[PDB]
């Protein structure tokens, strides 16, 4: 029951992280960075895309 | 030399399908020819044979 005990803290831990890690704002481990692409060239269509997993 | 002058900017074709991260180029269908006018008035056919994967 002790070890339980914290288990269950370090899980809300584990939660708490992926809800709060913010780039200014934007969550970033919370599901919600779907794929994005970052322009990486002078001209148009240069975007490699970078995925944040939940 | 104003901002909505024709010749200031073209036409924009918008695709339908939301291809997303996971979608690859298949095989099979790897060609997408753009049958066109030049400004000229000279007809080009570019044929983009992609790359799978």
């Amino acid at each position: 029951v002790a070890i339980q005990e914290e288990i269950t803290a370090l899980n809300d831990e584990l939660n708490r992280i992926a809800e709060t890690t913010s780039f200014g704002g934007n969550k970033l481990l919370n599901g919600t960075f779907s794929t994005k692409s970052f322009q990486i060239g002078a001209d148009n269509g240069e975007a490699v895309m970078l995925t944040l997993k939940d | 030399m104003r901002s909505d002058n024709r010749m200031m900017g073209g036409t924009s074709y918008v695709a339908a399908e939301g291809k997303d991260k996971d979608w690859k180029v298949q095989a099979g269908a790897n060609d997408i020819t753009f049958t066109l006018k030049d400004i000229d008035g000279n007809d080009q056919t570019i044929t983009v044979n992609a790359k799978e994967g």
